């Protein structure tokens, strides 16, 4: 009654094979993956039920082993809509009838940045000057955005958006605080920046 | 291939006997509750093999099911808790090891201890930097959604009153504000980037639309403040020529 899953967590680039795995102590009837968008149904990939079988769906490569307690995923030549939650779940195994899923592997899949500009920027309310955040954008994929270790500052992860009629994609993060101390030049200090790292004025 | 679970967004009193449904006509056999949460994956609460039969999963305490029907499998809190408060899923599947689950899009059930802990979302837009601007002919705008409780919010940008897409990134999730609370409010952020001419034409409109899922007329409201019912929470700005 427990499925283990490694990596837990996997940054990979845009175009780059990778394989994450499934492993339990118990033996189930058959192992089912599946793929998981953020608060959206998990939807179905494959199931597995002979020892040894090796499942091919285009890009997406599913072994099982023979002794039928690991299987692998592998995927060739990750693409950014990859990104998503990868699920094993095992069912039955000759005592009882549940389907139980392990913990996933969280894939995030970063796109290629062809011109990274890494620049941190100050922005203010529409409303009130007085009110700002601070704008860490243009980063490459492999950049790594920190939290913060004061917690009157709020950081967010990285997201990347796509301009579609400039066919350019860029990555950003924000931070804001309430604290007198809080400066954009400091906001991501918790992060490994580039020393190149535009900061005006 | 449909498995149905409404509603989407779902606020309940502690304590008060609350019904989940989920109903799919592909004559499928076997219907599954998993839970969902932070850390702990998807956790099967109950299944059912067939009509009029039903067993335990791994976290039944708390829940009830029944299976009267073959194409319906309600999942019923009886006296529902806060440590109830979860995204959960309906799956069904045929039987035989073989086959696999069809999801339904999931039910974010948030259990409150008091209705006093909900709170609509306040929203500010952040407008671009002139900094940004000079150095690469962009301007990103960044929207705040702060102050929520339940998180049952969708952000959406508009454009001259059309929904954008193209150029807009949002946290996929929301953060806790408080995160040592149990009853944290949340915080969401997104960009919406456009072309820095387009940011200084001053006929040019932009609003972050947030919808909030909150409380009906059903739920009783005792508090000195606006009571936090379903509804949308913008902010907005206009393009800039100085
Ligand atoms: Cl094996």
């Amino acid at each position: 009654q427990l499925l283990e899953q490694s990596p837990q967590f996997l940054s990979i680039q845009e175009g780059e094979n990778l394989t994450v795995y499934c492993n339990s102590s118990s033996v189930f009837s058959s192992l089912q993956w599946y793929r998981q968008e953020p608060g959206e149904g998990p939807v179905l990939l494959v199931t597995v039920v002979t020892g040894g079988e090796v499942k091919k769906l285009k890009r997406l490569t599913f072994q099982f082993g023979d002794a039928r307690k690991d299987s692998s995923l592998h995927i060739t030549a990750a693409q950014p809509g990859d990104t998503g939650l990868y699920l094993c779940a095992g069912y039955g195994g000759g005592s009882n009838y549940k389907l139980t899923f392990g913990k996933g592997t969280l894939l995030t899949v970063n796109p290629y940045i062809q011109n990274p500009d890494p620049a941190v920027y100050q922005l203010r309310d529409s409303k009130s000057s007085d009110k700002s955040v601070c704008l860490f954008t243009d980063f490459d994929s492999q950049t790594n955005v920190s939290q913060s270790k004061d917690s009157d500052v709020y950081i967010t992860d990285k997201c990347v958006l796509d301009m579609r009629s400039m066919d350019f994609k860029s990555n950003s993060a924000v931070a804001w605080s309430n604290k007198s101390d809080f400066a954009c030049a400091n906001a991501f200090n918790n992060s490994i920046i580039p020393e190149d790292t535009f900061f005006p004025s | 291939m449909q498995v149905t679970q409404n509603p989407r967004y779902l606020i309940t009193v502690t304590g008060k006997k609350l019904t989940v449904t989920c109903s799919q006509n592909m004559n499928h056999e076997y219907m599954s509750w998993y839970r969902q949460d932070p850390g702990l994956g998807l956790r099967q609460i109950y299944y059912s093999m067939n009509v009029e039969v039903t067993d335990k999963g791994d976290v039944p305490e708390g829940y009830k099911v029944s299976r009267k029907e073959k194409r319906n499998f309600p999942l019923i809190l009886e006296s529902p808790s806060p440590n109830q408060t979860s995204l959960y899923f309906c799956a069904s599947r045929l039987t035989g090891r073989v086959h696999g689950y069809t999801f339904g899009s999931g039910t974010r059930l948030t259990v409150v201890e008091d209705l006093k802990n909900v709170f609509p979302p306040e929203v500010a837009v952040f407008e671009p930097s002139e900094a940004e601007i000079s150095h690469t002919q962009k301007a990103t705008l960044v929207c705040l959604a702060t102050g929520f409780y339940p998180d049952h919010v969708e952000l959406s940008w508009w454009v001259n009153g059309k929904e954008v897409h193209s150029g807009v990134c949002t946290d996929p999730q929301p953060l806790k504000e408080q995160p040592a609370l149990n009853d944290s409010r949340y915080a969401l952020s997104s960009r919406l980037r456009v072309s820095a001419t387009f940011w200084q034409n001053p006929r040019n409109h932009f609003r972050c639309q947030v919808q909030f899922y909150g409380l009906s007329e059903n739920d009783e409201w005792t508090q000195d403040r606006a009571k936090p019912v379903t509804q949308i929470v913008s902010a907005e700005a206009w393009g800039r020529a100085d």
